[PDB]
């Protein structure tokens, strides 16, 4: 026999699939260089002809 | 970061983003606090000695740039004294920041305060 339903608000059962779009930031080609140095570690040098 | 000397610029603490104007601050910091000025620190700072006959004044000299060397790392720091006329002894440090290969200008100076 089939069951009647109606509109509701608020329900545990939506709130197992309410999660579906996941932002994250794991490896991939626009991931690759996270980490970045400082310039504790760089030196600035001029850009000379010839170079 | 917050270089050395608190300048209330445009409403705001001067911050810079350049490492090399703030090791310049760093070591304006070291010159301008004398050896027991800090509460916390009773040993940081530079040692004075004024009042005395002018034979051994390379000493000093030598442990400023030694404490120079030992509080900034990204610097290189060359001390050099110079004997005035009157009472002036006439201190020059030669530094250079080891992250820059080039004389680095900072635009602050330039601006009249």
């Amino acid at each position: 026999t089939t069951q009647e339903f109606l509109s509701k608000n608020k329900t545990i059962e939506s709130e197992l699939l309410d999660l579906l779009i996941k932002p994250n930031t794991d490896d991939s080609i626009l991931t690759r260089n996270k980490q970045a140095i400082a310039d504790r570690d760089l030196f600035d040098i001029e850009w000379e002809p010839g170079q | 970061m917050y270089v050395y000397p608190p300048r209330i610029i445009n409403g705001t603490l001067y911050k810079s983003t350049d490492l090399a104007e703030y090791t310049r601050g760093k070591i304006l910091q070291t010159l301008s606090i004398v050896r027991g000025e800090l509460v916390a620190d009773p040993f940081f700072g530079v040692p004075l000695r004024l009042f005395s006959n002018i034979n051994d004044y390379q000493s000093d000299v030598s442990k400023i740039q030694i404490i120079l060397e030992e509080e900034i790392t990204e610097a290189q720091f060359i001390v050099t004294g110079d004997l005035k006329n009157n009472g002036i002894v006439s201190l020059t440090v030669y530094w250079a920041y080891l992250g820059t290969e080039n004389i680095e200008n900072f635009e602050i100076d330039t601006s009249n305060i």
